[PDB]
């Protein structure tokens, strides 16, 4: 109402805490750079009046438009015409009833949720300012459609003998807003008896869209209003969420503040990063020092050279594990999932290997095909994780050969044939032929036939089962510490708070130090690896005279040059050194003699 | 050898040249001031104006044995005539006390419990003037001719803020005009 | 010659330096009129506090105002002589070239005092003994003296001589020499029209269009 | 440029004390050439910092990371661990730049 | 002997110069009321324009190695609550030097067992003897007044018997427990009113210290609930509301409850410490979640706008609590909830009362960070003390909320072993007390600092706050985290269920002098408060054996 409005233009130009005067001092600061938006922060709003909140929190749609018009008028005042309407962004943190209140009282009430968005759609257009002409008398009006009860808020009237529906929609003086129809999925840990999860639907506005990629946790605040589409028995309807503010966690397109890198620059000046991360990554893993160094260089990566001709160099690494059960080859892999920016966990069976890359289907509108799914289209930049590279006998091998070593797939199916980009990084952990007897026989028979998959991977660990009767009792001392008593929650808060790094700071950290520094190895260091390699092939061919066959080829040699590029991304030095590169071969030379044994 | 802020002034010493200008007080107390710029008095009579320099009077309010009087333009019933000569004139701003913005900030920290209703009224009638001035300056510099501008009523604060870019952003174009021939 | 008059001139002759492109004559004469004063008033409050010590086998005001005042005035000349050092460092090769051959200006007493030309000749010496033995061992026989012959002329000067500076016009109204219609102001560019100042309007200009009118302090910065 | 243990150029950049110690003759020269400039002025004006202008007389100051008895001149302040101070402004400038008193 | 206005002007002239004529004060950090009294004294010295020096001290054995080794011309030392019982002059000797002495201290003790040498024998110990106790141990007027001057062997023997009669009246004295009768907020605020400085910040500050003693006594602040009602009315800032002013820091009165941290947090969370109120009734773990789900469950509480159903929608729902809490009058008789309360505001930013405000200060004093490890541990509590004294002004806001979020988990943490030891059933009623030795459960590390231990006992004194018509004795606990069996053992006080007719103080500190004199094999009184001592493991088992026979109540 007008009276209500008189009670908001007189409130969002003098609200302040103690001499900062903030809401004029950001609205001006948001009219210079074109954004046209507010962040009210409703829990901070309550200082005026509980009544004016309660005329909002009990009734909808009317309140949003009245508030928007008041803000537009104040914005107009802070100038002296090209002036668009604004949009609001609200945010609070009460608690998130996950997906349980459905119809009881939470219809058109303010609500806060948490989910994982999986499926985006293409953009669209709805109008917000029109100009309408009649057939009979050339009448001219203008009707604005701001907020919604989707369309059919108000229809085109009959007034201007005169025939009905005399009006049309011209396209010469109009404005448009875009919706999304992105689909929210439940975070799959908090509905536990035995059931599958469900899903909802949500739309939004332009100045808060395209802020999400699928594969992230998000929190979300909004309305629970109801539409009705006539494409089921009783006159029913359907639920959806009009959303207001995605004040989620980080993106997990590199814009952020300066103090986030201030401590990072204050940490990177300390030259103790490489030895301290091996403890600070996995706080519940007994040592395993050689493997732990390989995981931090996998997550960072190398570079990508598009050198001045057609071809390119595949600048990344892909580790591979195998070993006996009970030796941490599997439980380590859930640990790399949370720390990655983008991580996918399809670790089982291969899951119908043609469906790993891309899939088509008949689509219900227009009876057509296009491309929808895939386990590799969403995992660019990050890392996938799979297992069991023995009993996928059908088609796992034919589905990763083109997927690796060029990362340029193209689907030859009934519709398109397009080379969509990929920058993926694979990771796997398998089993040999029941472990023990394989390492007590002729040392082949690990992958039963093919060496051609092994030559695409580069870095291979082989763990074993010793009987060291001394350190094992410390391991038996180690597991009873974590498993009950939970003193490592209090030990790794009394050794971490000055020395170690918590689990969530690295997710902040890795996305910054990758996306800034473009490094290059030292040019005079090229004498080192060339002098290194020539005896390794001699160390190879000293074994084949013993009637021994299989695997070392040159692709691992151009992988070590990516390995020495990896820690240069860690130290963020644009040039490499020789104390740098000798520790890198120190990691690989502990996996050169593995081919001998 | 600072090598940090040399071309300009920091905002910690532009206040230093305005604190050495005098205003009027209401004394209370009864040689005492031989400061070489002093004007010491005898037993001082209350209810009498006297032009005293500001920085000792700020120190005199710490021991709290005096009281300040506001200057003649520091009520909300007086700045209303200022905000109409500008809204009819997009040409320039007319009438300014020339040191106003740095004056009120000293006059609100520890000088809040002196005047009748400064709070919830005067800061509304100040921050509007902090931007209507600077709305005018954004139309101004787009009209940049060669080596000729016209600023009439500019504060010491804004002239310390337009400064460190407007010099070299026209000096760099002074090359291509002059060194063309 | 009142001490209030003998201080407001100092403040005006400090701020004008702080955005200057080139050096100004160091007014040593007025400094010596107050170089005694900073010693005297420290000595005045030296013993007069000791009489307040010996009265106690009341007043806390008149000591505190004296102590903070003269050090605040001492703070101004603390910055005022460092920026001379911050300016005389870069300009060294130019000013010696103004001082080597005989010309219209000498590095005089009213230009520079005792210690900074004692600083300048010594520091420019030890600067030359860094480039010589550690770098210019393999310097061939055309690059001996560090000054530009031709090619890249940057070992010579600071010719920043049209840097812009905000001006405040503060002409003393005595008519006296009146030329213009509102007041007496003049200008002359190198190329453009002679549109000028009026009374106190803040303007922007180059330097040699205003270098003449600052020898007589009729217009401030 | 000389506040406390000036000639101690140690505990500072010792790995690059083959860089700078080989140029210390310049560093020492600047050092000695700034000592007489502290005395070439016929009246003692401080040149060792204090570049920010003063504000008032009384400043709340805390202390940490320090011990021992310092400040033999201008009255001994009895500097012991984690102690508040509330003093005159003009005596702390030779310790803030020293980095012994911490917060204003 | 010292009227309150006199010592202020007396300490004025003794250190007022603009030089290093420094006066220094010492303060115990472990008491919350000890802190807030000192803060208001410092700021009036700022507008008295004098230099100062503020040094905290926590160790009663550490008092020597701060004062008694680093002194130059410090004429005016000052304490707050240090020497009520143990004589510091025998602890720190001062020879008669320069009747009109040269170095002068005061003291601001708050304890009932005094020591007559400090008040009488005031060559240097100028204590605050004004109208604190006008009946200051009325037997003193002939007891030691005949001890100062000390055929006739039938007369002197009677005179020595009179001295022996004076001996027992000085033997019954120095044989009582201790407390604080009047908090130090009461003295200095009354002293400032004799000077007459009108600021509501002082009126906000002084009420915090008496609010801290709402857990160690009942009625001393019931003696002062009148003496604040006049002051909130005499210092009335306004008759109208005079709305929309962001300033002016107004004061009001609304009835508040023992469901603490409510207006900060979630009326939900009462879910834990309403069972504390049912531990104040009868139960802690068995039936409560079966019991509690009618009264505190007027809904299965909606979390749609719940952040403003304990902020805003409670306009109707806590006014229904305004009409529930007179029909929950009879429902369980649970009337330790209605309390008069007091509140402050800011102009904006939500109200904050003073009940929950002392809760944040206690928890924030805890967290916020041979025999050589103790120095790096004794220096921690003094450091994290310092990030709380600054939290009383609006110059900091955004760490006051950090104690709020550290309040409502440490209480969940301290409960997480209290429910364990209660169902361990290791509380052994021997003859008089009950002994509990927490040998090692989980989460042992949060019991080095003693301030958590009195709260742990404050929850543990309430599990035995059933009827218990016989054997109303508090307990003694035991724990260990570090080397050489430190074992910061402590005692408690018994508690009345609000029906003091017999003001029980303590019986332990009398016996604590005995065992610190008899065994003499690693026993310590180095920790400050007499209610807490240390003991060795092989001596804590014969500790009680001398205690089970020595009946000293
Ligand atoms: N090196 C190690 N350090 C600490 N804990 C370990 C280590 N190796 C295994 N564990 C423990 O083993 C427990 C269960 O592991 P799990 O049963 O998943 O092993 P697994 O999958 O059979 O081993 P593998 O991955 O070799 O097959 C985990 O809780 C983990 O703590």
């Amino acid at each position: 109402n007008t009276e209500i409005i008189k009670s908001f233009k007189n409130f969002i130009l003098e609200f302040r805490l103690d001499s900062q005067f903030i809401y004029r001092d950001q609205l001006r600061n948001n009219i210079l750079v074109k954004n046209y938006s507010l962040t009210v922060n409703m829990e901070h709003l309550i200082g005026y009046n509980e009544d004016i909140y309660k005329k909002l929190s009990d009734e909808p749609s009317d309140i949003i438009p009245l508030f928007e018009t008041a803000i537009t008028q104040v914005a107009k005042r802070i100038s002296i015409n090209s002036l668009p309407t604004f949009q609001l962004i609200l945010n609070s943190n009460a608690n998130q009833i996950p997906l349980r209140d459905l119809d009881s009282e939470h219809v058109s009430k303010i609500v806060r949720l948490s989910g994982i968005i999986i499926s985006t759609s293409v953009l669209s257009s709805r109008a917000t300012y029109l100009s309408i002409m009649c057939r009979n008398c050339r009448h001219t009006t203008s009707i604005t459609i701001n907020n919604f009860n989707t369309g059919n808020t108000v229809s085109l009237p009959r007034s201007c003998n005169c025939g009905p529906d005399p009006y049309i929609i011209i396209h010469e003086s109009s404005k448009f807003i875009d919706q999304q129809f992105l689909k929210l999925q439940e975070i799959p840990e908090l509905v536990p008896v035995g059931e599958m999860p469900r899903n909802l639907t949500m739309t939004c506005d332009r100045y808060l869209t395209n802020k999400v990629i699928p594969g992230t946790r998000v929190t979300i605040v909004g309305i629970y209003s109801i539409y009705n589409s006539k494409n089921s028995g009783v006159a029913i309807r359907t639920p959806y969420i009009k959303i207001l503010g995605i004040q989620s966690d980080v993106e997990t397109v590199t814009m952020f503040t300066e103090e986030e890198e201030e401590e990072f620059l204050q940490l990177s000046r300390n030259p103790k990063l490489y030895e301290i991360l091996t403890n600070s990554i996995a706080p519940s893993i007994f040592g395993n020092e050689d493997i732990k160094k390989a995981i931090v260089c996998l997550l960072m990566g190398g570079s990508k050279k598009i050198l001045p001709d057609g071809m390119r160099l595949r600048g990344d690494i892909n580790v591979l594990l195998l070993g006996d059960p009970g030796t941490a080859k599997s439980q380590l892999l859930k640990f790399v999932e949370k720390v990655s920016p983008i991580a996918v966990y399809t670790s089982g069976k291969g899951s119908s290997a043609a469906g790993l890359t891309a899939s088509v289907q008949r689509d219900p509108m227009t009876r057509e095909f296009y491309l929808e799914g895939g386990a590799m289209v969403l995992a660019d930049g990050g890392v996938v994780c799979i297992d069991e590279f023995d009993k996928m006998r059908d088609e796992d091998r034919v589905a990763i050969h083109e997927a690796m070593e060029q990362q340029t797939i193209s689907i030859a199916k009934a519709g398109i044939t397009t080379v969509l980009n990929s920058r993926t990084s694979v990771l796997a952990a398998a089993n040999p032929i029941y472990g023990r007897y394989d390492d007590l026989k002729s040392p082949g028979d690990n992958i039963d036939f093919q060496t051609t998959i092994l030559s695409r991977f580069d870095m291979i660990f082989i763990v074993k089962d010793d009987h060291n009767e001394e350190r094992d009792i410390s391991i038996a001392n180690h597991v009873i510490n974590i498993h009950t008593g939970n003193a490592n929650a209090m030990q790794n808060q009394q050794e971490e708070n000055g020395s170690e790094i918590s689990i969530e700071k690295m997710k902040r950290y890795i996305t910054y130090c990758r996306l800034k520094c473009a490094p290059r190895l030292s040019p005079q260091a090229a004498e080192k690896l060339s002098s290194n390699f020539v005896t390794i092939r001699k160390q190879l061919l000293i074994n084949e005279l013993e009637s021994t066959e299989r695997p070392i080829t040159i692709r691992q040699l151009e992988a070590i040059i990516r390995i020495t590029e990896s820690l240069a991304k860690l130290e963020l030095s644009p040039i490499a050194q020789e104390r740098h590169v000798d520790e890198a071969i120190r990691l690989f030379q502990a996996s050169t003699m593995d081919a001998a044994s | 050898l600072p090598a940090h802020l040399q071309q300009t002034f920091s905002p910690e010493e532009i206040q230093f040249i305005v604190e050495n200008e005098p205003i009027k007080i209401f004394p209370r107390i009864t040689w005492q001031l031989i400061t070489t710029d002093d004007k010491a008095l005898n037993n001082m009579v209350a209810m009498r104006s006297t032009e005293v320099v500001l920085w000792i009077a700020l120190l005199l309010k710490q021991q709290s044995k005096c009281s300040i009087v506001a200057p003649q333009w520091l009520t909300t019933k007086e700045l209303d005539r200022k905000i109409q000569y500008e809204k009819t004139h997009p040409d320039r701003f007319s009438e300014l006390p020339w040191n106003w913005l740095v004056l009120a900030r000293i006059l609100f920290n520890k000088a809040k419990d002196d005047f009748h209703d400064p709070i919830h009224e005067l800061r509304g009638k100040i921050q509007d003037l902090r931007e209507i001035r600077q709305i005018k300056v954004l139309k101004g510099l787009k009209y940049l001719n060669e080596s000729h501008l016209q600023l009439d009523n500019l504060s010491l604060l804004e002239i310390n803020e337009l400064r460190p870019f407007i010099t070299e952003i026209m000096d760099k174009l002074r090359e291509i005009h002059t060194a063309s021939l | 010659v009142s001490p209030q008059q003998d201080f407001s001139d100092l403040m005006k002759s400090w701020k004008n330096e702080r955005c200057s492109p080139e050096l100004l004559p160091y007014p040593h004469q007025l400094m010596k009129r107050l170089l005694n004063r900073i010693s005297m008033q420290s000595q005045l409050i030296e013993n007069i506090s000791m009489g307040f010590l010996d009265m106690q086998n009341e007043s806390k005001l008149p000591l505190l105002c004296m102590e903070t005042e003269l050090e605040r005035l001492k703070f101004v000349i603390r910055s005022y002589i460092r920026c001379r050092l911050s300016k005389i460092d870069k300009f060294s090769l130019y000013l010696r070239q103004l001082n080597e051959d005989e010309n219209s200006l000498i590095s005089l007493t009213d230009l520079l005092s005792k210690d900074e030309i004692k600083y300048h000749d010594t520091h420019s010496l030890i600067w030359l003994k860094l480039v010589n033995d550690s770098i210019l061992k393999y310097m061939p026989e055309e690059l001996q003296a560090i000054n530009d012959t031709e090619g890249s002329v940057n070992m010579i000067d600071e010719p920043d001589w049209n840097k812009f500076v905000f001006i405040h016009v503060n002409g003393p109204p005595d008519g006296e020499n009146e030329f213009g219609k509102p007041c007496y102001t003049v200008t002359i560019p190198d190329l453009k029209e002679e549109v000028e100042l009026t009374i106190g309007s803040i303007y922007v200009m180059r330097y040699e269009v205003i270098r003449d009118l600052l020898r007589d302090d009729k217009v401030a910065l | 440029n000389g506040l406390d243990l000036m000639s101690s150029i140690t505990f500072s950049q010792q790995d690059t004390n083959n860089l700078s110690h080989q140029e210390q003759e310049y560093l020492k020269e600047y050092c000695d050439l700034i000592t007489d400039l502290k005395s070439g002025d016929l009246v003692d004006i401080d040149l060792s910092g204090s570049l920010v202008p003063p504000s008032d007389v009384f400043i709340d100051v805390r202390v940490l990371k320090d011990a021992g008895e310092i400040q033999t001149e201008y009255g001994v302040f009895n500097l012991i661990k984690d102690s508040q101070f509330f003093v005159r402004q003009s005596d702390v400038e030779r310790l803030i730049q020293q980095g012994y008193l911490q917060k204003i | 002997i010292s009227q309150f206005s006199e010592a202020y002007n007396k300490i004025l002239r003794n250190s007022s110069s603009h030089s290093s004529c420094q006066l220094v004060i010492f303060v115990s950090c472990l008491n919350i009321d000890a802190l807030c009294a000192t803060k208001m004294l410092s700021l009036l010295f700022k507008k008295q324009l004098v230099q100062s020096q503020i040094v905290p001290i926590f160790g009663y054995s550490e008092l020597r190695r701060h004062y008694s080794q680093l002194d130059d011309n410090i004429n005016s030392l000052l304490l707050v609550g240090f020497g009520g019982v143990i004589d510091l002059e025998a602890f720190l000797e001062i020879d008669p030097q320069e009747q009109s002495f040269r170095r002068d201290i005061y003291v601001l003790d708050a304890h009932r067992p005094w020591n007559l040498d400090n008040i009488f024998g005031s060559q240097i110990i100028q204590c605050f003897d004004d109208g604190t106790v006008d009946d200051t141990l009325g037997e003193q007027k002939e007891a030691y007044y005949k001890l100062l001057e000390l055929n006739d062997l039938s007369k002197r023997k009677q005179r020595k018997k009179q001295i022996h009669e004076y001996e027992g009246v000085l033997e019954e004295y120095y044989s009582q427990g201790t407390t604080v009768v009047n908090s130090i907020s009461a003295q200095i605020y009354s002293l400032l009113s004799a000077i007459g400085e009108t600021n509501l910040s002082n009126l906000w500050l002084n009420i915090l210290g008496t609010t801290s003693l709402d857990i160690a006594y009942a009625q001393v602040y019931n003696r002062l609930y009148p003496l604040l009602q006049d002051e909130v009315k005499r210092l009335t800032p306004s008759s109208r509301n005079s709305v929309k002013t962001p300033d002016t820091l107004t004061l009001n009165i609304q009835p508040d409850y023992y469901l603490f941290l409510l207006r900060h947090s979630s009326l939900y969370d009462s879910f834990y410490y309403s069972n504390y109120v049912n531990a104040k009734l009868s139960l802690w773990n068995e039936n409560g979640k079966k019991r509690l789900h009618k009264m505190f469950a007027r809904m299965g509480i909606p979390l749609s706008t719940a952040q403003e159903t304990w902020l805003y929608m409670d306009h109707s729902i806590k006014r229904e609590l305004g009409i529930i809490f007179d029909k929950n009058l009879d429902r369980y008789g649970l009337q330790d909830i209605i309390r008069d309360g007091f509140v402050r505001t800011l102009g904006y930013r939500g109200s904050i009362s003073a009940s929950e405000f002392v809760e944040a200060l206690t928890a924030l004093l805890e967290v916020g960070n041979s025999a050589q490890k103790l120095t790096n541990l004794r220096k921690r509590w003094v450091s994290n003390f310092w990030l709380s004294w600054d939290a009383l002004d609006d110059r900091k806001v955004e760490l006051l909320n950090r104690g709020i979020q550290l309040a409502q988990d440490l209480q969940r943490a301290i409960f997480n072993t209290g429910v364990a030891i209660l169902e361990k059933k290791l509380i052994k009623h021997l003859r008089i007390y009950r002994l509990c030795v927490l040998q090692d459960g989980p989460d042992l590390d949060l019991y080095r600092n003693p301030l958590t231990l009195l709260r742990l006992g404050n929850w543990l004194i309430e599990c035995c706050a059933e009827s218990e018509d016989k054997q109303l004795l508090p307990m003694v606990l035991a724990s260990i985290d570090e080397n050489t069996d430190t074992y910061l053992v402590a005692g408690l006080t018994p508690r009345y269920p609000r029906g003091t007719k017999k003001p029980i103080l303590n019986n332990f500190s009398m016996a604590f002098q005995q065992i610190t004199a008899e065994t003499d094999a690693k026993v310590r009184i180095d920790n400050f408060e007499s209610s807490i001592i240390e003991i060795r493991r092989e001596d804590l088992s014969p500790f009680l054996e001398k205690l089970t026979l020595s009946g000293l109540l």
